[PDB]
């Protein structure tokens, strides 16, 4: 071809992101920092440790990670057993670091651990196979699918569901709403199902309920069954209050005989028990479950609650803001579930599951055990059981849907390298038409998994430092007139 | 709709951007073409297209080679074996890794960057690695290189900065009878230039069981196994071994008996026979107190060895140096972390200490392991599968000389007759596009060629572009003509060739190229039909359309009633070439005496896959047993079922006269039925919980 | 006239059966001597996943010389007999224990179960275990409430020897307490006609091959279904392993316990490995993995043909006609066997003419046939035409091409097409079955069986073919009829 | 005639897309369905089917000989119209250009692109669920083997309405018309639409194979039939073929499914209480969404017919009306042991003490291969 055409065929194209196309799993998992040389996988296991902090017992420590030698890593993973030291020759792309515990000033063992290096186009080894690690499109601060407020912490998942319940108000038979969700398990292995304002029972007097949040002044408008409670004549928060409230009562009314009893605290935290589970374990046992659930607002989710504006910095700000300000998405949702503008690319919350899962049960460890001196060896011995090896790489060929095998008989890295689109519903192992996949997705690209275009990603898109989806101004005219008149 | 505007630009398509003719294409045609060029294997030919939309520049970026990560300072390069003129001296040096340190860097971490042969991100598909010269030739220790340096790439990625996906052919529109069922009938020397490459590496392992044979010696030379730069031998054997048996000596021991393989009772491994072999690497157990290898059959193990253990022991030589130097101020990188594990993994352990039990996923090594890793070229010839960069899939059904394929009167000469009515069936009309606009452009570029009194056909050489050079009138009136069809075709295009600063040398690459390359960007304001009928109603860039000439099924000159028009299209070779297929007259069993599955170590045995096929499964028994009948069906079962029925076939066959024209395979008289396997196990297992089945009285 | 089912006679079998008879009652676990022997018997057991490289062996592995067949070891006592053909029976038998009336037929067991069994309350352990115990108040149904309280009622004896002594009056009483809500007719004939042959005095083992026990370098890999038969095979044994003897009512008691075992066994093995999509019916009764067959991507024959032939590849040809080639190779070249088996081996991936003549020498031998017999099967199968026979008439010269090419004639039939469809080929050994597979051939499916005096759509010409017929047909190269008159 | 082959190119396309009526097909139109679908592609029609325009073109001549199909081409030359999304549902706006012109702006080519994606579906599903019902009918068809040419001289006729829609599916089937004599239906005859005439039917038939029927009865559809193959097999896969090639190309897995439990029994087969009052219902369900023969319907529902449920004798009742209907599973669980080991559930029927009592037993081609080839 003519030279002078080829440059300006050149000058004419607009480029690609060089952070899409060369593979963002490698930009969110390798890149180490200038000042300090950690890389952003070693600095996600620091995060993970500090908002776990709030559990440890006075006195322990974490210390931080090290990078372990290349004759300690062949020394670690070469170990005598059974007179006998087992080689793996297989190749594998891993990498040694020391876990760094101190107890009242004395350092603890280190625990090694291996963890997983990213090559350019999302291309890591594992065991002597090739794989692709590809990017997850994630919803932000919680995920509305059907009448259910998905929000998901560090250490627990939470759903919030919708129920009816008929009270009766000076004399009129009325309906409202109660909101409900699961968070104990052993309820699961076990009717009437964990309401929020049960909780807010379990937690405040049902006086201090209604006035420190509702700013009612509940009196033993007249609400009864269908016992009185009279609030003055001049709320929806406080009907679901007083909704949730009977809702409790009426299938357990031999507990309520007296009514000022219903303003304690210990009674209602006896029948959330006979919810969940005789009365001496059930009243201590739960006394520590509201000792871990005040403290399951981990700061992580906090700050990404906070990019949706939400607000909320205890669990029972946000409870109150779900029954207040997102109860709309129960019955009314106003977010289009096919759009794919709000959402974020995730790398190391899917990469990193069972590390983190490790580190929850470990500080879960410490809270059914508290008020116990503890002793070095018995520190050790804990150390060593939850923190192994290979704890993180344990299931990377097994169940992560965002690692898949590589098959590219050419040399192009895009085709099927970086630009393969993970969603959210697939990321562990269609919907209707959207403008934002034009932009967002590739809408002509349908292989058989994801026929509506979603399963790829578009090389031109805009992401931000967070790995968060920004839209084009350039293309918003365009993208805002097809979506009209899809919807027409 | 205003026909002639268009809105959606590259950044809305994705991997459609590749296609200037997206809007002409059903959707469903145009979602087969964006799987199709990920599975492409990279041809020998390949070359860029004649219709760029601009796409082809940015996916030239983004390709797997080797570079330099950072700015850095090139500390040692390391050879894996020693090319020279030694007593052990190896033809070619496969691998090279460079050390390099990052010298713009608060704790100057240190890396390493291999630069092997090739690369392989398929099973059985890669591609060989060209190394820059000027890049190449610099190497040494002591200098500072650039980020995002390319030391090899692709052939693919062309200088110009275009990309290689796929050969331009000319097409013709015919209904032979080849073109049967989207049959392609391709011409032979249009498939030289589609040839791919793979790569595959070959594994085995000898010791306490077995001891190679001697399959590249002579009765003075033992030599197992081919070295570096030598090919499989014809028969297509790698290298195989014979088991331990002291007591068989005076017989299997011969060196008559050490150089012919025993297909039955030995174990080979087989690749493609003229297959060049690139990279040897060999693992061995030194910890063994006497080895049980026989003296004088590791000669060439040993000396492969030798160079490799240099080649680790200098890598883990280098990193106690620098940990010596930089105490607890040493950064390496992952991949160099991995490197020197790999080193001690490789070097005898210290005698103080117990030696390494080496393992290679969960499968344990013996005294040696040896993998070859050999590279082939396939030529294309029957049922390998093609298609345009529109959908057009399509199996090579019928191969033809080069002088037996269509021409037309200006001497073109066809590489492939596909069927066009099948166009009009899936809608992918990008197609008629393509070929029609570029047998207009193909005319032009030589009808100015013979204008300037050159060889249409021959590419012409420098002493006569330069005499039709000399010729400024010429020249102008030629770039004007060129301007004037690119004003029907190319709008956007036009605009930019307007003020070309050098009119003459557009000219002179038109010419030598034989064809004007044509910028048709996605958005392109033209309107297609509209252009169409100038082209066909103009005195000037009309492509010349008349009869054909070819070589029939019968072997008849014939020449063709209609006018038949000859254009390029793009195409590709896809994978799944065909080459797994099965054949087997007899199988190996289980205990249980049924054929057996086969698993990796057993694929590679022989030349062809020799597995039993489920041909008769329980739909196929339904409908046998309607259509032929019950009798004969339960005979074809109890043939495999039962493995003495399968012994008297094989028999049959050996003592026949005409074994094709055996009258009864199997005397039902000597081996009556009631012999079959899984029948016995169905009855064994229902007498012991009491019951049987029986025929009603 | 069709198949029903019989019940087998348990000590017929036993007193019919040839050889050394092995008691698992006979055998105390607990010492390690005893357990190695009698693991020796029971389970099929390799050592790792290396190839058996041998032909025949006896029990104990001592003589894997194929010249001694028939011999009788002295080390196992067993004859040495071919692999793959050994035959299977009883690995071990089962005695009645001490104090005990006999053992009763694992049948009748597996139908008891059916009914007896409930989730609050059964009663063939209440009638059978004296050591079971229940809670009347626990009942939470009325129907089997009423069930319990008229049983208690009765007033039977719990215990195996007094249920097998008064076993009609028993059986009578489920009846009429309506107990057993179903086929109360059909069970009482089954009983009152089978009783003489559901309670045996010993019991078999299942055969060796059953149990396979598989050690690796990650440990020893066992079928789950099988843990009942070792459980029920154990239990007998530890009767008599006991360091204290049982009192006749604890002997009855584990026997009752073994014989539930056993029943468990049978129906689950059934249920899970004889009865589902990859089970011992649907996969090896009614289908099989065939010697001598092919497979591989088709193409097309445009050229002139006949439409029943068909041309196979080089690589096919080698390996599939091996026996052939090399019984031609041993009379016309005075080869020995391992030379001919070298040769062909050895020019799979290369040409050869010496083969080449051969090929055309074995098709040209196949007369009155065109060519060499065989069958090629589309998938998946529905209708006739999906399956055809065709006839080998050559071998292709070109080693790169892998393909079978098909006639085109032959293609609507099957729904075949070129893209990535791998047929299978199966070869006809002789001629009976070569005439037998005629009635496949591919004329059969011309006349459509929808429409009676119609041919099927399956006939017509492709597409490419129409084109140029009519392009020829309907031309307009002459002039219109009235102006010819002139 | 390898002088005579077709050939394509832009030159052919300029041919069709100049004329005049064509080009005017394509502008001042209402976008709408009655504007797109009857008027512009009425027009369009119209002018490839005259016989005087485009002589010797490839593409027409193609078309008027059956190689192309208007849908596609029509698309091409004319608005491609109302593409639908993947739930089915229709967009308020058409595309309002032809593929040839091609479709360059965001909101129709976004739209077209949605035909793709329903392409491509659960087809595996689709696949599963086809086998299986494949699989279930034949194997209880296959229990009525053999045709015997010839006639069994029967008395017993049948009564059967004929309509507009089943006049087709009586092809071939022998009727008795006035003065007794017999004749059979060539198709055409129209005059017998909304009467009722004595056929001769399967279920009439006297012939003595306990299996087996003769020719007269079942028509003259089984001349066509090779000699030796099973009649049940070859109306089960007559029924499958034309269900699957719909399935995969009211939706008709809910047709499959509808057939499938009326003859199964679970407005279901074993409700009537003869065969001949329940053929028409049977014959007009099948014959509304496909077209199946009478002698296949019969031939089908004569496969569920048993001789005594009260005395459990499930042999096929000779002749056939004088026979009730039963359930599938029943049926294929007590008829012969060799065909309920290859169906399902295969211990159930171990456990059952009928299959243990002395039996007259129908066979099914299974036997042998439970057997090993015994005899
Ligand atoms: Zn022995
Ligand atoms: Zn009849």
């Amino acid at each position: 071809p003519d030279p002078f055409l080829i440059e300006k065929i050149r000058e004419n194209t607009p480029c690609m992101n060089p952070t899409l196309a060369n593979g963002i799993t490698v930009e969110h998992t390798m890149t180490r920092d200038p000042n300090t040389g950690v890389n952003m996988t070693r600095r996600y296991i620091d995060s993970l440790f500090d908002i776990s902090s709030v559990l440890f017992p006075d006195g322990f420590k974490y210390e931080g990670n090290r990078a372990c030698t290349p004759l300690k890593h062949f020394e670690e993973i070469t170990r005598e057993y059974n007179a006998k030291r087992i080689a793996n020759i297989a190749p594998t792309d891993m990498y040694m670091i020391d876990l760094m515990f101190s107890y009242k000033g004395e350092m603890l063992y280190p625990r090694p651990m291996l963890l997983p290096a990213f090559k350019r186009g999302n291309m890591v080894t594992i065991n002597g196979a090739k794989y692709i690690g590809s990017p997850v499109l994630t919803d932000v601060g919680f995920s509305v699918l059907n009448d259910s407020i998905f929000i998901p912490f560090r250490r627990t998942k939470l759903t919030f569901k919708q129920t009816d319940h008929h009270y009766m108000c000076n004399g009129q038979r009325k309906i409202m709403y109660v909101i409900w969700s699961q968070i104990h398990n052993e309820m699961a292995k076990r009717h009437i199902e964990s309401c929020l304002a049960h909780y807010f029972f379990c937690q405040f007097g049902v006086t201090q309920t209604f006035k420190q949040w509702a700013n009612v002044d509940v009196k033993c408008n007249i609400y009864s069954s269908a016992m009185v409670l009279v609030i003055p004549r001049h709320s929806i928060f406080a009907t679901r209050l007083i909704a949730g409230f009977w809702y409790v009562v009426d299938a357990f009314p031999m507990r309520f005989t007296r009514p000022e009893y219903v303003d304690s605290t210990n009674l209602w935290r006896v029948i959330l028990g006979h919810m969940v589970f005789h009365q001496g374990k059930v009243e201590e046992n739960i006394d520590s479950h509201l000792h871990s659930f005040c403290n399951s607002l981990d700061e992580m989710t906090i700050e990404e609650l906070k990019t949706v504006g939400v607000n909320v910095s205890t669990i029972w700000e946000l409870l109150y803001e779900i029954m207040t300000s997102l109860a709309h998405h129960l019955y009314a949702t106003d977010i289009d579930e096919t759009s794919m503008y709000g959402k974020r690319l995730t790398v190391l919350h899917y990469l990193m599951s069972e590390f983190n899962y490790a580190v929850s049960m470990f500080g879960y460890m410490f809270q059914s055990r508290r008020d116990r001196e503890w002793t070095v060896q018995e520190l050790n011995e804990g150390l060593k059981r939850s923190f192994k090896l290979q704890t993180a790489i344990k299931r990377l060929t097994v169940d992560h849907g965002e690692l898949d095998t590589m098959s590219n008989p050419n040399s192009s890295m895009l085709i099927k390298g970086t630009s393969i689109l993970v969603t959210q519903d697939r990321a562990k192992t269609s919907r209707i038409i959207h403008a934002s996949i034009a932009e967002v997705g590739q809408y002509k690209n349908q292989p058989k998994n994801n026929p509506d275009g979603r399963g790829r990603l578009n090389m031109y898109t805009k992401v931000g430092p967070t790995g968060l989806v920004e839209r084009r101004e350039e293309v918003r005219e365009i993208i805002d007139n097809a979506q009209l008149m899809f919807r027409a | 709709s205003q026909l002639g505007r268009r809105e959606i630009d590259l950044t809305l398509l994705g991997h459609t951007g590749l296609d200037p003719w997206y809007g002409t294409t059903s959707s469903a045609r145009g979602a087969m073409f964006v799987t199709h060029i990920g599975q492409a294997p990279e041809v020998n030919g390949n070359e860029s297209r004649y219709f760029l939309t601009g796409a082809e520049l940015e996916y030239a970026k983004y390709t797997h080679d080797v570079r330099f990560p950072e700015d850095c300072r090139v500390l040692h390069v390391l050879r894996k074996y020693p090319t020279g003129i030694g007593k052990d001296s190896i033809r070619s040096n496969p691998v090279t890794t460079i050390i390099y340190e990052n010298y713009f860097d608060k704790y100057k971490t240190i890396g390493v960057l291999h630069v092997p042969e090739y690369m392989s991100h398929h099973q059985d598909f890669g591609y060989e690695l060209v190394k820059n010269r000027e890049v190449w030739e610099t190497i040494a220790p002591n200098e500072m290189f650039s980020k995002d340096t390319v030391i090899a790439q692709s052939g693919a990625v062309k200088k110009d900065g275009t990309l290689g996906m796929g050969v331009n052919a000319n097409v013709v529109f015919l209904s032979a009878a080849g073109t049967i069922e989207d049959g392609f009938v391709a011409n032979k020397n249009f498939l030289k230039r589609m040839m791919p490459t793979s790569y595959s590496t070959a594994v085995a392992n000898a010791g306490r069981k077995a001891f190679f044979l001697n399959m590249y010696g002579d009765d003075k030379i033992y030599k197992p196994f081919p070295d570096i730069g030598d090919v499989i031998r014809p028969d297509g054997v790698i290298f195989a071994i014979r088991d331990h048996d002291d007591d068989l000596a005076p017989a299997e021991m011969t060196p008559r008996a050490l150089r012919t393989l025993d297909r039955t009772f030995d174990r080979a491994v087989i690749g493609t026979p003229g297959a060049k072999v690139i990279d040897i690497d060999i693992w061995r157990d030194e910890r063994v107190n006497p080895s049980p290898t026989p003296t004088g059959m590791d000669a060439q193990l040993v000396k492969y060895h030798t160079h490799l253990s240099s080649y680790y022991r200098e890598l883990l030589k280098i990193y106690r140096g620098l940990l010596a130097r930089r105490k607890d101020d040493l950064h390496i990188t992952e991949e160099f972390e991995r490197l020197i594990v790999t080193a001690q993994m490789f070097l005898p352990q210290p005698d103080n200490v117990r030696k390494l039990s080496r393992f290679y996923r969960l499968d344990p090594l013996d005294e040696w392991r040896v993998e070859v890793t050999y590279k082939a070229q396939k030529m294309p010839a029957g049922a390998f599968k093609m298609t345009d960069f529109h959908g057009g899939k399509g199996v090579i059904c019928k191969v033809m000389e080069d002088e037996d394929m269509p021409i037309d009167e200006n001497g073109n000469r066809a590489d492939l007759i596909i069927f066009g009515g099948s166009t009009m069936r899936r809608s992918n009309y990008g197609r008629i596009y393509e070929h029609g606009f570029g047998a207009a452009a193909r005319d032009l570029a030589q009808r100015l060629r013979v204008e300037a009194g050159l060889d249409r056909h021959a590419k012409p050489t420098q002493q006569q572009l330069n005499s039709v050079m000399g010729n400024t009138q010429w020249v102008d009136y030629a770039f004007k003509e060129l301007l004037g069809f690119y004003e029907i075709i190319a709008p956007t295009m036009h605009s930019k060739m307007m003020e070309h600063p050098n009119p003459a040398e557009h000219v002179k690459t038109v010419l030598m190229d034989g064809f004007p390359y044509i910028y048709a960007p996605v958005d392109d304001p033209v309107d297609l039909m509209a252009a169409v009928n100038k082209l066909i109603n103009s005195d000037k860039y009309r492509p010349h359309y008349g009869k054909v000439s070819y070589r029939d099924q019968a072997g008849k000159w014939v020449t063709t009633k209609d006018n038949v028009l000859m254009g390029p299209l793009y195409m590709m070779l896809l994978e799944k070439i065909g080459e797994d297929w099965s054949a087997a007259a007899s199988v190996k069993t289980q205990p249980f005496g049924l054929p057996s599955k086969l698993n990796n170590a057993d694929r590679a045995s022989t030349p062809g896959r020799e597995t039993a096929i489920r041909s008769f499964g329980e739909s196929e028994t339904r409908s046998y047993n309607c259509t032929v009948g019950p009798g004969p069906t339960a005979e074809i079962l109890d043939q495999t079922n039962n493995p003495l029925a399968h012994a008297a076939v094989i028999e049959s066959w050996l003592t026949a006269e005409k074994p094709s024209s055996v009258p009864v395979a199997v005397d039902r008289e000597k081996i009556p039925f009631g012999g079959s396997r899984p029948v016995a196990m169905f009855d064994h297992l229902l007498e012991c919980s009491g019951i049987a089945l029986e025929y009603a009285p | 006239m069709g198949l029903y089912a019989k019940v087998v006679d348990h000590n017929e079998v036993h007193d019919q059966f040839t050889g050394k008879r092995i008691y698992a009652n006979d055998y105390n676990t607990s010492n390690s001597d005893e357990k190695e022997e009698f693991d020796r018997h029971f389970y099929s057991h390799f050592q790792d996943s290396e190839a058996i490289e041998s032909s025949v062996s006896c029990d104990c592995r001592a003589i894997e010389d194929a010249h001694k067949l028939g011999v009788i070891c002295d080390i196992c006592n067993t004859p040495v007999v071919n692999t793959s053909s050994r035959p299977i029976e009883p690995s071990m038998w089962v005695r009645t224990p001490k104090h005990v009336r006999s053992l009763i037929n694992p049948r009748l067991i597996i139908m008891l179960t059916g009914y007896l069994v409930t989730k609050e309350f059964d009663f063939l352990a209440y009638l059978t275990d004296t050591s079971y115990r229940y809670d009347v108040e626990s009942i939470g149904s009325k129907e089997t409430r009423r069930k319990v309280d008229r049983l208690l009622h009765r007033g039977f004896e719990r215990g195996l020897n007094h249920f097998i002594d008064n076993f009609n009056e028993i059986f009578q009483f489920l009846l009429d307490a309506n107990i057993i809500s179903n086929n109360k007719s059909e069970f009482a004939q089954f009983v009152a006609q089978n009783k003489d042959k559901l309670f045996p005095k010993y019991l078999p083992v299942p055969s060796k091959l059953c149990f396979v026990a598989e050690s690796t370098t990650s440990g020893t890999y066992l079928d789950k279904p099988i843990e009942a038969a070792i459980d029920a095979t154990l239990t007998f044994a530890s009767i008599d392993a006991s360091s204290v003897p049982l009192s006749p009512i604890k002997a009855q008691n584990r026997t009752m316990r073994g014989l539930r075992l056993y029943g468990q066994f049978y129906e689950i093995y059934a249920k899970s490995r004889i009865a589902q999509k990859p089970g011992l019916a649907r996969r090896h009764m009614f289908g099989a993995r065939l010697n001598a067959t092919a497979r591989a991507v088709i193409t097309s024959i445009s050229d002139p043909h006949d439409y029943d032939e068909l041309h196979i590849p080089w690589g096919v040809g080698c390996q599939l006609l091996k026996y052939h080639l090399t019984n031609k190779l041993k009379a016309k070249f005075n080869m020995t066997t391992r030379e001919a088996f070298s040769f062909v081996y050895e020019n799979v991936l290369q040409y050869n003419q010496i083969i080449a003549d051969l090929f055309k020498e074995l098709i040209a031998e196949a007369a009155p046939y065109k060519g060499m017999g065989c069958t090629f099967h589309r998938n998946p199968t529905l209708q006739r035409g999906s399956t055809q026979q065709f006839f080998i008439t050559k071998v292709k010269d070109d080693i790169n091409d892998n393909s079978i090419s098909m006639s085109v004639l032959c293609l609507k039939a099957p729904n075949a097409d070129f893209d990535g469809d791998q047929l299978n080929l199966t070869l006809m050994p002789d001629v009976y079955l070569t005439k037998a597979t005629e009635r496949i051939a591919p004329h059969t499916w011309v006349l459509s069986i929808d429409e009676p005096h119609e041919i099927s759509g399956n006939l017509e010409l492709q597409g490419p073919v129409v084109e140029t017929i009519i392009n020829w047909a309907h031309e307009k190269y002459l002039p219109p009829l009235e102006e010819w008159l002139k | 005639l390898s002088e005579y082959l077709a050939t394509l190119s832009m030159f052919d396309i300029a041919e069709v897309y100049n004329h005049p009526k064509v080009r005017e097909a394509n502008h001042n139109i209402e976008p709408t369905t009655y504007g797109i679908e009857k008027i512009s592609y009425g027009k369009v029609k119209e002018v490839f089917n005259d016989p005087t325009q485009f002589i010797g073109n490839s593409i027409i001549e193609g078309l008027r000989s059956g190689t192309q199909k208007t849908e596609q081409l029509l698309q091409a030359f004319a608005w491609r119209g109302f593409p639908t999304d993947i739930n089915s549902d229709i967009f308020k706006y058409p595309v309002t250009t032809g593929y040839i012109d091609g479709i360059w702006n965001l909101y129709e080519n976004m739209i077209e692109s949605r035909s793709g994606t329903k392409a491509l579906l659960y087809n595996k599903e689709l696949l599963r669920v086809t086998e299986y019902f494949n699989r279930k009918s034949q194997l209880i068809a296959q229990y009525v083997q053999r045709l015997h040419p010839g006639d069994c001289k029967t008395t017993i006729l049948a009564e059967y309405p004929v309509t507009k829609l089943t006049l087709k599916a009586f092809k071939g089937k022998y009727y008795q018309k006035e003065d007794g004599k017999l004749d059979w239906i060539r198709g055409n005859e129209t005059h017998l639409i909304g009467t009722k005439q004595k056929f001769r039917s399967v279920f009439g038939c006297n012939h003595p194979d306990s299996q087996g029927i003769c020719m007269t009865c079942y028509g003259r559809l089984g001349i066509n039939i090779p000699k030796g193959t099973n009649i049940g097999q070859v109306a089960a896969v007559s029924m499958g073929d034309k269900i699957t090639s719909a399935v995969l190309s009211v939706n008709m897995y809910e047709v499959m499914k509808r057939f499938q439990s009326f003859l199964h029994s679970g407005t279901y087969l074993k409700n009537y209480k003869s065969p001949i009052e329940a053929l028409p219902v049977f014959a007009t369900m099948a014959n509304e969404k496909i077209s199946l023969n009478i002698s296949h319907c019969e031939i089908l529902i004569y496969a569920m017919m048993i001789r005594s449920a009260q005395y459990r004798d499930y042999r096929l009742p000779k002749p056939g009306i004088n026979g009730q209907f039963e359930k599938y599973n029943r049926l294929m669980q007590c008829r012969s042991l060799g065909g309920a080991m290859a169906f399902e559930k295969q211990h159930e029927p171990l456990n059952n003490p009928g299959s243990f009592l002395n039996k007259m037993r129908n066979d099914h081609p299974y036997d042998l291969l439970v057997k090993g080839g015994k005899l």
